[PDB]
């Protein structure tokens, strides 16, 4: 399921964290690796993987084991890889919130025919908080309804 | 519950067909690097550091006067391919000449404070909302130097500078939103700061500058109240400023005409706009009301707006508002000096007092006003206000006015009781002391203008003047003063 290009990218990342070159990373380095991949595992999920890949008590994680963990992560993606990536076309600055100005910029970039009032209304409809912006939770809720 | 889903999906699919605007630069072929990202939270005042993976071009694609720019890909999307192929494009910026590391962190602090101010502007329901791009720092630990870079997401579209931090405003089809935003930040912060240097794509702003009352934070771009003066010199209040209830800054007639002289169907209101408001109006009359309401202990120097008007005066005198072949506008300079003095800036009160009185003056030294009874009256009234507010020079001048009539208001007469009061007030402050004491002693010896003769007080004041002359090492003068004291006591 993983492509050889994804595999080469993961090899570059792993080598960047396998600084001493022994072919393995330690079990505490793994948390940092995963957070540096732009992924957000819960400490529970992290500890689970930790104890699983280090069942033999050797502390070491080689590159095939890292790839296996990544494959299992790819299939266990909470089936929301589309909504996560669709959020990012609107959150231009990547700060975790879609602002009315950001939505306006997108709807003008992509040639959509909405007025600035229609854009404000998309925002106010999706913005359940009423804080003026759309967070990821609100975006997901709007999408799944 | 959501009657707008289909617009979202339209945009998502069109972004899906959209190509990566950086595809031909092939950043994905670059060797991945590891960096530490520092992000600032301006509500909590806290830094958060984490590790990121980046692919950065080896050569910059642009540079301003201060910073070089590098195309960069921040690597997410390791498990699933980039749907929109341009969501990981970032611009990294490095100072051309070496700087202290903390300049980078202070630039981030600036940008995020400006972002908070943009959110506050949006809370007042403007016709067009704004947003300041988030910016962070990446530190390349492995490279020699541990180089720091600013990092912002790439935004495609026409880049426009709407105003500068030095007074520039677009000399063409003006947009109302950036200027109204800057003015709003001046009012809503209570004149403590202003956000200018508005620039970017649409209303997605980046690299703003903040001018603050103190002038000390937010880098060398903080021009303090001089920056607010530069903004308000060129600012024309528009329908958005009015819709939010912003009061216009008091400009002179010539400045008013130049601002109206600088077309298109600009931005249109909707009716939801709320009134701004801590918040302070930008007009001198409303600020006079604010100072009157405040329980002042005869206090002055409490107006930031007055300091802005004073900075305007000094920019006028300095030739900042002059074109290359003209003479600088003295009329508007005096207009703004009047406004500064009526807002309690003691330098302005003293300067106008000296100027209207035909006395020498430092501020606006080369300006001369007509010798009129009105102007002489105004000059004395200003000098009296300055004396009542603690200025020793004005105290002595007012004393001599009530004494000899020199520079006295034509509405008033000589009065040696008042003159003695002001001489004494000046003498209590820690133009020589013995000279003023001897002048008092002489007035008591002679009497006149409401002051009856007092030989004993006159002798005592001559004695105090002689002792002060001894403290000044003027022994011969002390002997003359003692002779005058005995002469006065012999009158009895
Ligand atoms: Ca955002
Ligand atoms: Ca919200
Ligand atoms: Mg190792
Ligand atoms: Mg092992
Ligand atoms: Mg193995
Ligand atoms: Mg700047
Ligand atoms: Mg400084
Ligand atoms: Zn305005």
């Amino acid at each position: 399921q993983l492509t050889e290009e994804q595999i080469a990218e993961f090899k570059e990342a792993f080598s960047l964290f396998d600084k001493d070159g022994d072919g393995t990373i330690t079990t505490k380095e793994l948390g940092t690796v995963m957070r540096s991949l732009g992924q957000n595992p819960t400490e529970a999920e992290l500890q689970d993987m930790i104890n699983e890949v280090d069942a033999d008590g050797n502390g070491t994680i080689d590159f095939p084991e890292f790839l296996t963990m990544m494959a299992r992560k790819m299939k266990d993606t909470d089936s929301e890889e589309e909504i996560r990536e669709a959020f990012r076309v609107f959150d231009k600055d990547g700060n975790g919130y879609i602002s009315a100005a950001e939505l306006r910029h997108v709807m003008t970039n992509l040639g959509e025919k909405l007025t600035d009032e229609e854009v404000d209304e998309m925002i106010r409809e999706a913005d359940i908080d009423g804080d003026g912006q759309v967070n990821y939770e609100e975006f997901v809720q709007m999408m799944t309804a | 519950s959501f009657h707008f889903k289909e617009a979202w999906k339209h945009a998502i699919q069109k972004a899906k067909h959209m190509p990566d605007p950086w595809a031909e630069f092939h950043l994905e072929d670059i060797a991945t690097e590891r960096a530490t990202r520092h992000r600032y939270n301006a509500v909590t005042g806290e830094w958060l550091d984490d590790e990121v993976l980046i692919k950065m071009a080896s050569q910059p694609f642009g540079r301003g006067a201060m910073r070089e720019c590098f195309r960069t890909k921040k690597l997410s999307n390791f498990l699933h391919a980039q749907q929109w192929k341009g969501a990981s494009n970032y611009v990294a910026k490095r100072y051309i000449e070496p700087v202290d590391r903390d300049v980078y962190f202070e630039d981030v602090r600036l940008q995020m404070e400006a972002k908070l101010w943009g959110e506050e502007y949006n809370r007042h329901k403007p016709p067009k909302q704004v947003d300041i791009m988030q910016m962070c720092i990446i530190e390349l630990k492995d490279r020699p130097g541990k180089p720091l870079f600013h990092l912002e997401h790439y935004i495609e579209g026409k880049y426009i500078k709407y105003n500068s931090n030095s007074g520039f405003v677009r000399d063409d089809n003006i947009r109302l939103t950036p200027q109204a935003f800057s003015h709003f930040t001046f009012e809503r912060s209570g004149h403590q700061l202003i956000v200018v240097d508005i620039q970017g794509v649409g209303d997605l702003y980046t690299d703003p500058q903040i001018h603050t009352e103190t002038g000390t934070d937010f880098g060398d771009g903080n021009l303090g109240v001089r920056g607010m003066a530069l903004f308000f010199y060129s600012h024309a209040c528009n329908r958005i400023c009015e819709s939010m209830g912003l009061a216009p800054f008091d400009l002179s007639p010539r400045e008013r005409d130049a601002v109206n002289q600088n077309q298109s169907a600009k931005t249109i209101l909707r009716g939801t706009e709320e009134k701004c408001g801590l918040p302070r109006a930008s007009a001198v009359a409303l600020e006079v009301q604010r100072l009157n309401a405040l329980d002042l202990e005869k206090k002055i120097g409490k107006s930031i707006l007055g300091k802005v008007h004073l900075a305007m005066v000094r920019y006028h005198e300095g030739g900042r508002f002059c074109e290359k072949g003209e003479e600088w506008d003295q009329e508007s300079a005096v207009f703004h000096l009047e406004h500064a003095a009526n807002l309690g800036e003691l330098e302005a009160i003293v300067g106008l007092g000296l100027m209207y009185s035909q006395l020498p003056h430092h501020i606006l030294a080369d300006v001369s006003l007509k010798e009129t009874e009105e102007n002489k009256t105004k000059g004395f009234d200003y000098l009296l206000k300055a004396a009542e507010a603690g200025d020793r020079q004005s105290m002595i001048l007012v004393a001599r006015a009530f004494d000899s009539g020199q520079n006295l208001s034509p509405d008033r007469c000589q009065d040696w009781l008042e003159a003695l009061h002001w001489y004494n007030t000046a003498l209590e402050m820690t133009e020589p002391r013995y000279m003023m004491l001897a002048r008092e002693a002489e007035m008591l010896f002679t009497g006149g203008y409401g002051l009856e003769k007092d030989p004993q007080r006159s002798g005592d004041l001559y004695t105090q003047a002689a002792e002060a002359a001894m403290e000044a090492m003027k022994g011969r003068l002390a002997n003359q003063y003692y002779q005058k004291a005995e002469e006065a006591w012999a009158q009895m």
